[PDB]
């Protein structure tokens, strides 16, 4: 599974 | 008895907080700029949350207790790229607050849990 773009 | 054992899972909860040196962990993610996260991750937790928790009489067994504190570590390896510094805080989470969490459940023996 992918993951997300990020919490920056 | 639930007095001595609340009383462990404060301190517990304490000692996990302090090895989270950057302060990753100590409320939960915000949404409002994270939108995905709830695509990735079920259930979100942090310290803050856990804390609540404690003083509402939600973790009566030390079984709880750790489910939430590793969905922590558990939620930020996963939605977190490997380079970044969420992911790394998770990893050296994991090891130093597994410790605490070895020596926390010896105690928890020690009282009254099953």
């Amino acid at each position: 599974g992918g993951k997300g773009l990020g919490k920056g | 008895q639930l007095t001595p054992f609340l009383i462990l899972l404060r301190k517990t909860l304490e000692q996990l907080q302090e090895k989270d040196t950057g302060n990753i962990f100590s409320e939960p993610v915000p949404l409002s700029e994270v939108p995905d996260y709830l695509d990735h991750i079920k259930k979100p937790m942090d310290f803050f949350t856990m804390k609540q928790n404690l003083e509402a009489y939600r973790y009566l067994n030390f079984d709880d207790f750790e489910e939430d504190f590793n969905l922590i570590v558990s939620n930020c390896l996963k939605y977190n790229a490997k380079d970044t510094i969420f992911y790394r805080a998770a990893v050296r989470l994991r090891e130093q607050g597994g410790a605490v969490l070895r020596q926390a459940r010896r105690q928890a023996e020690k009282m009254g849990i099953d």
